[PDB]
RNA sequence: ACCUCGGAGCAGAACCCAACCUCCGAGCAGUACAUGCUAAGACUUCACCAGUCAAAGCGAACCUUUGAUCCA
RNA sequence: AGAGUGUAGCUUAAAAGCACCCAACUUACACUUAGGAGAUUCAAUUGACGCUCUGA
């Protein structure tokens, strides 16, 4: 049968294949430097003077899924783009975009004061209720 | 204990003093530069 | 000896004797931002990257923002940190405004461009929508990078897109079983009249996704091409295999990509059904096999090594007796 | 003491190999390089050893380093020597085990 | 100074492990993992092994 | 007076080394009582003895200065 | 009368980032956390409203 001619070794070219199988490597070094690189996808929050922005970035540095209050589509629905309301709104938008992009797992690396920040707590709560888990599964060795 | 109206008035007072002392520092700086 | 630097040494431009008169990093976060900027900046020394690498609209926006700010209820809710945002409206507005750019980012990250057009990119101008009807009451959508089971993708999906002809194509970028570079087409409508899809030319009939068991997660792409004038084109794997690269080379004169929507498929029992019922072949099962652990060349005298050293190199765990 | 670098740049290194032994943090762990209790740098993966210079961002809990970095001019960026292991082999392959 | 003492399990097992405590300090009672029982259990000081 | 070990001079740039020599302190203290068990791969005071680091795994929780054998 | 002409304080930013202010922690500063305010001078690349300079 010609249809059963299958190569002995499969070649999956999806960049997220091993990452989703929880088998791909994470950069496990960098212990003396903050933040750790031992992740596949990272949630990075930039709070500027006027705007609050959130990124979901792969380890390689590619920005995967972004939500910026700079964008009209989001800034046209809230009063101030630099407050807890803005942080929660951008978190919910980013959670929806992550779910639509297939990113269910993420790593968040806040400083102690960022973690203590109520706006960051609200953003994490928004993400977790939107579905994104801010803790990546362990690598399978 | 405190109510909601007094908290709102306190917030408005803080905002108005923000604007007022912002104008104060602005005019002081203008005099300095001039 | 001292070789001079091959470029501007860091912290040399600001190296001045007026240290007391120089403003300092009062905070850790400002230094972090500066350090990230420097890391992004290219350098002449070896770095980690080397090895591991309208006007009316503006006026309307300003007026709308002024109105929203003037609304006292909005200010009260914001100051009480209780306001919310309409997710559906934000989604639609983003799709219209800057959704195509984010979808291009997603496609580049997922490698669709490099694997379909050998790196040639584009922008998905048309906010296409695809959804596989699950049962009768609901329909699982296919966003840019969604996750859909082959059971839900067993039957052809409903496609909606506000536009005016069109050619819609489905490929499995990594489902091939023989040739690594090739891919399988699942269904292709051509010469779509406007929005209605039932009138499309069904050149290749619909195939459900068939990712082999333990073969990982496969990415399936819905491509949509704007069409100027129709052209005549042209359950067997030898005829379902093809390359989007030269396929779109043969039609790029009159076809231009304007829509994308892709999803991830895992194994499911529907894949067994697909492999047996209609592909009429034994389904392949794949396992992720890690390379054998490295051991240094065995020594005659494993000095200071534990007794487990011999086990590290023995192959059979059962007792053997040689000539006896 | 017999300390120092055990694997220079370009050297193939297997997982667990000690890359450098040090008393201070002369070399810092980069990608796929772990640190022992005694600051020894060992490889977490199998691959090639590379030495680079990278911007140093100390962990916030490191009070002394944070004080040093806050006492620093607004344009200055600290740099340190980092050791990375560029992994050679892939994590694994998918092999046909059975044609059911 | 310090003395090495034999903390004996209060779980009935014969498992004992050695710790160091000040001579002037009171007799020791401490939670510790019991391997035979596979659970943290209390241990009590029984007798002084030496004086270090 | 010293004899062992550790830190500094003392070696400017892998290691090794200026033995003899100079100064200092340790035969520990504090902490914890998983500060457990196992285990790839390595380092090493130029032998051996001895001494270090350690992924993965299992299990709990959520570390910073010496001495062999015999014999009791 | 003529020249340079022109984004909130600054930007070989295109409506952004730094700047700036109070509230709390600070003796205090600072940090941090919460908040606040801000501009592309008027008409069609051009002309004219405002600033600086060159004269009387
Ligand atoms: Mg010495
Ligand atoms: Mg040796």
């Amino acid at each position: 049968v010609e249809n059963e001619a299958v190569a002995p070794e499969f070649t999956n070219r999806n960049p997220r294949n091993l990452e989703l199988l929880s088998v791909a490597r994470k950069e496990r070094g960098w212990r003396t430097v903050f933040p750790s690189r031992e992740f596949w996808h990272r949630l990075r929050v930039i709070r500027t003077q006027h705007h609050v922005e959130a990124l979901v970035e792969h380890q390689n540095g590619k920005v995967v899924v972004s939500a910026s209050t700079r964008e009209w589509a989001i800034k046209k629905h809230l009063y101030s783009t630099r407050n807890v309301v803005a942080c929660e709104s951008i978190g919910r938008v980013l959670a929806q975009r992550c779910l639509e992009a297939g990113i269910n797992f993420m790593v968040y690396q806040p400083t102690p004061w960022e973690a203590a920040s109520d706006s960051m707590k609200r953003l994490q709560s928004a993400m977790t209720e939107g579905g994104v888990v801010l803790r990546e599964p362990q690598r399978i060795y | 204990e405190l109510t909601f109206e007094e908290t709102e008035r306190r917030a408005l007072l803080l905002k108005k003093w923000s604007l007022y002392k912002q104008q104060e520092r602005k005019m002081e700086r203008d005099t300095i530069r001039a | 000896r001292r070789t001079p630097p091959l470029g501007p040494m860091p912290n040399s431009d600001i190296d001045l004797s007026n240290l007391e008169r120089l403003e300092k990093y009062r905070s850790f976060d400002r230094y972090r931002r500066r350090a990230e900027q420097e890391a992004q900046a290219p350098h002449w020394w070896r770095t980690y990257r080397e090895y591991f690498g309208r006007t009316q609209q503006l006026l309307e926006r300003k007026q709308a923002i002024q109105e929203l700010r003037a609304n006292v209820e909005e200010e009260r809710a914001a100051r009480l940190r209780t306001a919310s945002v309409p997710l559906d409206a934000v989604r639609a507005e983003w799709e219209r405004t800057c959704g195509p750019y984010h979808k291009q980012r997603l496609a580049e990250y997922y490698g669709l461009y490099r694997d379909l057009f050998h790196g040639a990119t584009f922008v998905p101008r048309v906010p296409l929508h695809v959804a596989y009807a699950v049962g009768e009451d609901d329909l699982m959508p296919v966003y840019c990078g969604n996750e859909v089971t082959p059971t839900e993708a067993a039957q052809a999906p409903e496609v909606t897109y506000e536009a005016e002809l069109w050619t819609l194509l489905l490929t499995s970028l990594d489902g091939h079983l023989l040739e690594p570079d090739a891919e399988y087409l699942h269904w292709l409508l051509t010469n779509i009249p406007g929005n209605r899809v039932a009138e499309g030319q069904v050149t290749c009939p619909y195939l459900p996704p068939f990712p082999a068991r333990g073969s990982g997660i496969h990415r399936l792409a819905f491509l949509l091409f704007k069409q100027d004038q129709p052209i005549d084109f042209s359950y067997q794997l030898a005829q379902r295999t093809f390359r989007t690269f030269d396929f779109y080379k043969k039609h790029q004169e009159t076809m231009t990509p304007a829509g994308l929507s892709f999803f991830q498929c895992r194994w499911d029992d529907s894949v067994t059904y697909i492999f047996h019922q209609l592909l009429d072949m034994r389904e392949p099962v794949f396992e992720f096999v890690r390379p054998p652990p490295y051991h240094p060349k065995q020594k005659r005298f494993p000095h200071r090594q534990p007794l487990r050293y011999l086990d590290r190199y023995r192959d059979s765990h059962e007792p053997t007796y040689g000539i006896y | 003491r017999r300390q120092g670098i055990k694997k220079m740049e370009g050297h193939y290194v297997h997982a667990g190999n000690i890359i450098a032994t040090q008393r201070h943090f002369r070399w810092h762990p980069g990608a796929h390089v772990g640190v022992g209790k005694n600051k020894c740098l060992y490889a977490l993966e199998e691959g090639i050893v590379r030495y680079t210079k990278e911007v140093y961002v100390p962990h916030p809990r490191n009070t002394e380093a944070v004080d040093l970095i806050t006492r620093l001019p607004k344009g200055a960026v600290l740099y340190k020597t980092f050791v990375h292991v560029v992994p050679a082999k892939p994590e694994g392959t998918f092999k046909l085990v059975a044609m059911l | 100074k310090n003395i090495l003492v034999r903390m004996v399990s209060e779980a009935g097992t014969g498992f004992c492990f050695n710790t160091k405590r000040n001579r002037l300090r009171e007799k020791l009672t401490l939670l510790h993992y019991d391997p035979v029982v596979k659970q943290r259990v209390l241990f009590v000081e029984k007798k002084k092994i030496r004086s270090l």
